[PDB]
Formats: C-alpha cells, structure tokens, sequence
C-alpha cells in the first residue's frame, strides 16, 4: 500500500 | 475507515480542493478543507503525511485571495533568525538522502578532470551550506600525481554563520593536509550577487558549482536565468556543475503543478517511510522544513515568490545549451563509483541512469533529480 | 498622513472591522484589515503598535469561522516547546513594570503577618514561576524576632525546567540562610490540580498565593471558579492572598470586551512608549509575547479557549467572599512600602489607591491590577 | 498626543 501506488490506483479510475 | 480506503480518498479531497480553489468558492474548498484536516496527519502513514502539508499548501493559497486577511495573520511580523535549526535539517537531508553524496561525488569529478595540469584554480559555490563537498575535493586535488594546485573558493550565502562554519572547517583542513588555500565568503542573496562580488583573477582556471539553485531565477520560460547563465558564460568558467531537480513542478496551472508534485514527493515521502519510524523527529524534519516549504511554495505561491520552480533535464540541456555552453559527459567511472555509493547502507531502491551524459538520480522508477557538466563553447 | 490622524484612523477601522465581523461580512471585513495592514507596525508608535495587535487578534477570530481552512493552516501542528524564551519574557515583565514587585510585597507582608508564631509554615505558589517572590520571603522570615519557622513551599507550574530553576534558587538560599526549608513541585496545568497533589500536612499553618490564575477558571459568571475557591476554602488557608487584573475583559459581545481592552492595553502600552524606546527588543518580546496573546485571547476565543476573562476587583471580591472567605485588609505601612517602591527608577506615573482593605496598581488614572487578602469565615 | 487620549478624542465625536 504504498503512496506512490496510491496515486497509481486512483488516477487509472478516475 | 481502512487506511487504502483512507490514502485514496485523500486523494480525490486533494485534486476536489484544487478545483474548488480554482473555482473560487471558499465554501466548498472550506468544507474539502474540514475533512482533510481530521484525516491527514504529520505523524500517520505516508498519505496522511503527504496530504498535510498539501493541505496546508492549499489552505495557504486561498488565505491569500484575501490580501487583507492574509496580511493582517501577520501585522504582527515575527522577524526571526532561525540558523541552528536550518543547518540541522541540511545536515539530515545530506545523511539521510543520498542526493547530495551522489551529486558532490560526480562533481567534483567534473571538476578534477576539467583541472587537470592547472596550477591555480578557484571555485566558485552559488550555495555554500555544507563544507563536505570540498573537504573530499581538498584530499583528492593533494592525492592528485602532480601534486596540489593553489586552490581558492569563494562560497555564497545569505547567513554568516553558515559561512563562518565552512571557512573554519575548509582552513582547519587544508592547514592539515599542507594545501595553499583561500576562501572568501559573500553574504549575499543569490539575484542580489554580481559579477564583482565573485573577485575572479585573470590567468586562474575556474569551476562554477550550482546545486539546486538555478530553478530560483525562473521567477518573475525565463529572461533572468538566461542573463545569469549569459554572466556565467562571461566569466569563462572551465566547467559549470548544475545538480537541480527533475520534475515538471513549473506548470502553468495549480492542478498540473498539483499533479505532478504529488507524484514526485510521494516517492520523496516513500524513502522516509521504509527506511525511518514514524516517530523519528529527524524524519518530520525533514518532511516539515525542506519538502513542505518546497511543495507550500510550488501551490500556494505565484509570480517572483514562487522560487521553486522545478524542471526536468531536458528544459534546462537546451536553456544551458542555448547560452552558450556545451556538455560535457561525466565519467563513466565516476557513475560506477556514484552506484557504489548506492549500495550502502540504507540506499537501496534507488537508481541512477544516464542520459545523454548525464546522470538522473531515482528511487524506484521516479526521477528526483539531475546532475550535469557544461563548458563554455566558441 | 498626520500620526495623529493616523492614531484616530485606526480606532475607527478597528471598531468598524469589529461590526463588520460581527455582521459576518468577510468581503467588508477584508477591506478593513487591508487598510489596517499598512498603518498598524508593531515597530511604530503606540497606536501602531495595538492596531497590530487588535488587527491579527481580530484577523485570527474571523479565521475561525471558517473551520475547516483554520484547522488546515495548521494541519502541520508545530508542536513546540519555547521555555527559554518564556522565562525571558517573564523576568522583562518582572523588571521592565512594578506589578509583580508591589504583589510580591504587599503578599509577602499579608504572609508573614499571618505567620505569627507559627512554627510550621506551607506556602503554595499555584503560578510557580519567579522565585524572587519567596527569595525575599525567605530572607524575612530568617530575620523576624521568633526566628524562622520550618518553612515548606509547595510550586505547581506546567513545566518542569521552571520548576527547576526555582527549586535549585531557594534551596541554595534557604541552605545560605540555615532556615529548615522544603521545596516540593507540582508538575501540572491548574485545571487537571487536585487537592491531593498539594500534600498538605495537618497541623502546619498554610498561606495560598495566586498571581494571575483565578480569572482562568471563568472559562467554559462561572462554576468552575467556585468549585476551585471551595477547594481552597476547605484547605482552611490561614490567608490567601490575590493577585488579578482589575480590567472587565469578560464582556458579553465582541464589542464589549474590544472597547475595554482598548483602553485597558492603550494605558499598558503607554508605560512602555515613555520609558523604553521604539528600537528595544525587550519592548517588543513583552508586548507581542504577554499583551499580544492576551490581546488575541481576548478578541479572537471564546468558550473555554478563552482564558484571559478578567474582571473588575468588585466582582472578586463578591465572588470571593460568597466562597467562604473573609477579606483581610492590607497592611497600612505594607501600603507605604508599595508606594515608596514606585517612587524607583523608571515607575513614576503608576500609582496605588486603597480600595475596601486592597490595594489596586494604576497608570495615570487606569486601573491595571489588584491585590487583596482572605481568610477563611465560619 | 498619548494613545490613552486619543481613545477619548476619538469617543466624544463618536
């Protein structure tokens, strides 16, 4: 879990 | 609340503000603002210490919609020197990163190599903080097979103590080592400096060293950069060391800046979290004081106050390039010995690739920063 | 601009920046604090210098109506701690007015005029934080006729190096006077104080000093106050004696407590402005770090957060003696004392008037502080 | 001209 995955998993579905 | 469930929606409060800022409704960025709060924290996981000081960044800019607000916060000036504190955290940043170890390291290289058979040399450094750059350079121009030149350094800064501290460590050590040594400081901020104050003689080779300092002139994709390189052209230098960071943090907009910082100090902020507790003051220090001044600066500021203007590599080869200077590729021993580095102790996960001879600096996959070499041409 | 225009100007955007935000108008109260922003200076003359004040003070307090940017400012909570500064701040106060000297004696005398015969005598400092208020009571006792009794002082303060550096004092003169003497701290804020903390003993005569801390317990005219006054009372202090400011500050509206204040803090600053000059770093620390948090206390809290709730001395003493307490007048040559110590360097202008057997510090014509003793009834 | 007069200049006209 980390943040630079984060950011990863939000902007594919966003 | 699960914690992903948490980073997550930290995020989208993050990206929902900034839209609400650049809408202009305090209403609704107060409202995003009131849930990050009870969310993020300096002291939680690496998304809660990120959005903290993204929050605060935020916050700071709409304060500043307000001129007469914003200015009364602070009708009460608390003019202060804060030197001890900010030489500390310089200290951290340099032996809990091993940016700065990488970057003095190939630069001083550079400059070995570019002073090769010269007898006098001077070195000029646009940010003398940390007296561990040259005190490597001391011992290796003594060790060199031809023996030590006169060397000469002149260190710039704005706090006298921070010069008071190199000049004594810089002479205590070459009394030591036997090297005919001189080093004038100049008090002075970095656009306030002029040619004069450098004091360059005539018939002396010269090396310019700028680590993390000429993204500052792109301040009001800049004409004072280019008059300050042009200046630096002027002076002949035998070889100009630039180590900046490689990031796309001067975007025209807040939400591409936003975008893009977010993901930059997230692996800055990733490092701290494998590496260093949670409880470590060293650690919220560091978070605190360089990258939250960083990313405060890069979303809540605008026009000649925002210095932190960061930009990748390939912008500043051709703004470099285009006054007047040529590159010149760093050794590829000396990148060996810079990976070396790497594999000490708490170093690993990061990276240095090369391109077009230069070296870029990474953790994980993310590029952080840029080290590279320039000569003058014609 | 005239300064004398300027002065009156400010007055009236200080009351119309009020109205406005009362009214809530943030645009309105905006336009106010941007002018507000380039007259006030904590650097120029004294009316410069309370606009700034009463400008953050009420700049902070419109901040908080909006709580989710209020939280966000400071989601990076520097958690600090600042002792050395605040012992600085203290012993300036302590020397730059007479209020503290004059309570110091006119307490002192109440004390050791209560202490007849005693042999065992336990003090409580409930605001343990300068010791030349027992270092003179120490070197008293040692002289009177009787000879000194066993003396105990029991200090409560919230951190510990104040309570270091006063035990170490009165030991080491208590230890040079040959008098039996007993220091015990408190560590502990004056909410969270139970009576059991104190350790009193049975049989030992016991004298309650309060320096600035009654009016804290005003906060969410109170019930905590008495309930604190009851403890004391059944105590069974041979006299407690007290030290408040003598201003009403805890009026009901923001317009209220604004007016006052006003006239309250114009007189403090006036004391500093005829004596110190402009440039002193001294006045500066004094009248941001204790009138200035005051000030902003006053103006920009409410609820519990709101601390400074001063009250006129008519109002303790009713409050005072409803709790169980007789008033014991002060002494007539203790009275004389006080009056020949503002007859020093630097505090002609103040003056003491006798008010029902207390004793009220005035500058020119305002009331500043007072100072009364009680004893138990019934 | 004392800042502890000029509240009350100021209060009269007001």
């Amino acid at each position: 879990m980390s943040a630079t995955a984060l950011l990863q998993k939000a902007a594919q579905m966003g | 609340l699960k914690p992903e469930e948490r980073g997550l929606y930290l995020i989208h409060l993050l990206l929902t503000c900034a839209n609400h800022v650049a809408s202009g409704s305090l209403q609704n960025a107060n409202a995003a603002l009131e849930q990050l709060s009870h969310l993020a924290s300096p002291d939680g996981d690496t998304m809660q210490r990120i959005a903290a000081y993204f929050t605060e960044a935020l916050a700071n800019r709409i304060l500043k919609s307000w001129p007469g607000l914003y200015k009364a916060l602070n009708a009460t000036q608390t003019r202060t020197n804060n030197v001890s504190e900010e030489i500390h955290v310089r200290r951290l940043f340099f032996e809990m990163f091993p940016i700065l170890k990488v970057s003095y390291l190939l630069t001083n290289r550079a400059i070995l190599e570019a002073m090769e058979g010269e007898k006098m040399v001077h070195v000029i450094d646009l940010d003398a903080s940390e007296p561990a750059q040259w005190l490597a350079l001391l011992q290796a121009f003594n060790s060199r097979p031809e023996g030590p030149p006169h060397l000469r350094i002149t260190g710039v800064h704005h706090q006298k103590e921070v010069l008071e501290q190199m000049a004594h460590r810089l002479i205590e050590e070459a009394e030591k080592l036997d090297i005919p040594f001189q080093f004038n400081p100049v008090v002075s901020r970095l656009d306030c400096l002029n040619v004069e104050q450098l004091r360059v003689k005539t018939g002396e080779a010269l090396a310019v060293s700028s680590v993390l300092q000429l993204h500052t002139f792109l301040a009001s994709s800049s004409g004072r950069t280019d008059s300050f390189l042009n200046a630096i052209w002027g002076l002949s230098p035998k070889v100009m060391v630039v180590t900046e960071q490689d990031s796309d943090h001067n975007g025209s907009t807040l939400m591409e800046r936003l975008l893009e910082s977010l993901y930059t100090y997230a692996a800055l902020f990733d490092c701290l979290e494998t590496k260093v507790p949670r409880t470590s003051q060293d650690r919220i220090k560091v978070e605190k004081m360089l990258f939250g001044e960083e990313i405060k600066n890069i979303i809540s500021c605008e026009g000649f106050e925002r210095r932190e203007r960061h930009e990748k590599l390939e912008k500043w080869s051709q703004r470099i390039d285009l006054a007047g200077f040529g590159n010149v590729p760093l050794s590829y021993y000396a990148m060996l010995q810079a990976r070396r580095l790497l594999q000490g102790c708490g170093f690993d996960g990061y990276r240095i690739k090369e391109e077009s001879g230069c070296a870029v600096i990474c953790w994980q996959d993310r590029p952080l920063y840029s080290v590279s070499a320039w000569r003058c041409r014609k």
